[PDB]
């Protein structure tokens, strides 16, 4: 999928 | 020429007024093509350019889910950040993210980006190597240690070198009539007396795309940086941009001044004078 | 900790009296993102005003475009009114057709 999975800071 | 794809995310807390709002907007160069807003009545990845509309239901559903999850992720981040800085529960705070890729004329990766700011200040960034982090302070070092432990950089690298580049190439093909069309500035010079002995010359650039432009005044061939008023490049609302540059000149000396315009839509750079 | 907005008021197309156009108020370079922007016609708030989706520049400062249809005439004055945490009172910038 095009959008990026983000990670908790 | 070269092209970029970027997502710009903003998460902002609002104590007493619900959970933090998350908005994400996606761009190719200076063209927005998507938005997601957690404050929408039905939060969904939404098309904002005509060439993206042809993507089928799977594109919209999968990206919607990623952004709904990202909303929760950014809220977790804001909670952690408040703690890293020993901040009160009373204040509002902002987490911003920029990520994506740049490619050359041939579609090959130039570099990837993945960086963050907290309350307007740089916090952490993925280095150009796509393997290591640069942390701004001891709080960001906590994030760095966590991301190193979880091998987050490896995931971001795979996304940036693969998915990001592949989708950018597709967008450029689908939107080639616009995304790969440079519209040159329409230019003119105006003249307005300000007193008996001075006048301003203003050099205009209108209707250009992309936004990148160089607009300068010269006097006898020397750049007038300190004496030029130069407004920020501004959107017209029809995809194009506008800019002007002005100088105050002694009356009678107008022909010693030249305005120089550089832009990728121009066959050749312009040299303009009053009349 | 905070950055005050730059403000530009201008038209989409070159202004011609009696000809329909768009009136723009571009606010940029500000932080944090909450901002209130009104377009004014002869001092009164214009009702239909739309704006762009919140985004920001590489220096992290926010920008928004507020816009509405208008038909400039000789007599009518237009302006943009902006408030932000960095401002004690709202700032008004008048529409000048050569800026």
């Amino acid at each position: 999928a095009a959008a990026k999975k983000k990670y908790c800071l | 020429g070269s092209h970029s794809m970027r997502y710009f995310d903003t998460a902002m807390s609002r104590p007493g007024r619900g959970e933090p709002r998350f908005i994400s907007v996606g761009y190719v160069d200076d063209t927005q093509f998507v938005r997601f807003d957690s404050d929408a009545a039905s939060p969904r990845e939404e098309p904002r350019a005509p060439w993206i509309e042809q993507e089928g239901p799977e594109y919209w559903d999968r990206n919607t889910q990623i952004f709904k999850t990202n909303t929760q992720t950014d809220r977790c981040s804001l909670r952690n950040l408040r703690g890293y800085y020993n901040q009160s529960e009373a204040g509002s705070h902002t987490l911003q993210s920029m990520y994506g890729c740049d490619v050359g004329p041939d579609g090959r990766l130039l570099r990837g980006h993945n960086q963050y700011a907290y309350d307007g200040k740089d916090y952490i960034a993925l280095n150009e190597d796509l393997r290591s982090w640069t942390a701004a302070d001891t709080a960001a070092q906590i994030t760095q240690r966590k991301w190193e432990a979880a091998r987050v950089a490896e995931q971001d690298r795979a996304y940036l070198e693969g998915t990001c580049v592949e989708w950018l190439r597709r967008y450029l093909e689908n939107g080639k009539d616009t995304l790969e069309r440079a519209d040159p500035p329409k230019t003119h010079v105006t003249h307005h007396p300000i007193s008996d002995h001075e006048a301003t010359l203003r050099c205009w650039a209108l209707g250009f795309y992309p936004a990148e432009i160089t607009l300068t005044w010269q006097r006898d061939g020397e750049d007038q940086t300190q004496d030029t008023e130069l407004v920020e490049t501004r959107p017209a609302g029809d995809r194009t941009f506008q800019k002007w540059a002005a100088v105050v000149v002694p009356s009678g000396e107008e022909q010693r001044y030249t305005c120089h315009v550089q832009h990728e839509g121009l066959p050749k750079p312009l040299t303009l004078r009053w009349e | 900790i905070q950055r005050t907005p730059k403000i530009q008021v201008y038209s989409r197309h070159p202004a011609e009296n009696g000809k329909s156009n768009f009136l723009n108020c571009y606010v940029s370079g500000f932080h944090p993102s909450d901002i209130e922007v009104d377009l004014l016609k002869n001092g009164e708030r214009i009702e239909k005003v739309e704006h762009s989706d919140l985004s920001f520049s590489k220096d992290w400062s926010f920008y928004l475009l507020y816009y509405t249809e208008f038909t400039p005439t000789e007599k009518d004055e237009y302006a943009c009114r902006v408030n932000h945490v960095t401002l004690s009172q709202p700032k008004i910038v008048k529409w000048d057709r050569d800026m």
